[PDB]
């Protein structure tokens, strides 16, 4: 299920050809506001533990905005998940 | 113009922090608060206190000098 959640957020780097029509809202707002150079989501698993989260590369003057948008997406997945994005994931 | 991102140029500095939910809000409050307060007051007491000490002495001297200024001089009404 957490993997499906990562599939909702997805990955992005600057060489992606989707433009502003990317299905991920984080990737779409990153392209629209020129915020990040790249981001990715990870679910690293070890024996009954692990790290679930996101890693992004960007310049300095965007960092806080990226964090804000990233956290918003997580809270949206905690509060307002719909069936269409779940099917896509 | 002056916000986070363009304040200073810092190189090779590592900061470590923990969550406030992970650590105590009062970690050894009295046992390290008392010697730290004692150290601060012994580093500042000689600069701070003696002016207020001599204010207390001047205040007491002025009040008692006014009180004996209102006192009747016994040298008067002695000739007759
Ligand atoms: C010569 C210093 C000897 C010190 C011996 C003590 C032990 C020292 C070694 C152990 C360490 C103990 C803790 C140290 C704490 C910090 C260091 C310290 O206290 O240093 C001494 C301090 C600073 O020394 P310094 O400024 O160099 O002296 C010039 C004096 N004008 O200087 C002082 O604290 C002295 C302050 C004296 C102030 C006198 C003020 C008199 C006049 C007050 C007038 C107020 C108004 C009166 C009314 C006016 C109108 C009528």
């Amino acid at each position: 299920t957490l993997q499906v959640a990562n599939a909702i957020i997805g990955h992005y780097d600057c060489t992606y050809g989707g433009g502003v029509h990317l299905s991920s809202p984080l990737a779409s707002v990153a392209v629209a506001n020129k915020l990040c150079q790249s981001f990715q989501t990870f679910n690293i698993s070890y024996s009954d533990t692990g790290l679930l989260g996101a890693h992004f590369v960007c310049d300095a003057m965007s960092i806080d905005d990226m964090v804000f948008f990233l956290q918003g997406q997580w809270m949206r997945l905690c509060t307002s998940a719909t069936e269409s994005e779940v099917t896509r994931g | 113009g002056r916000e986070f991102g363009n304040l200073a140029r810092i190189r090779h500095v590592i900061s470590y922090s923990l969550s406030p939910f992970e650590q105590r809000a009062f970690p050894s409050y009295f046992s390290k608060g008392i010697p730290n307060v004692l150290r601060r007051t012994r580093e500042r007491i000689l600069r701070v206190a003696p002016p207020f000490v001599v204010v207390y002495l001047i205040y007491t001297w002025g009040n008692q000098e006014f009180e004996q200024s209102k006192r009747k001089n016994p040298a008067m009404y002695e000739n007759d």
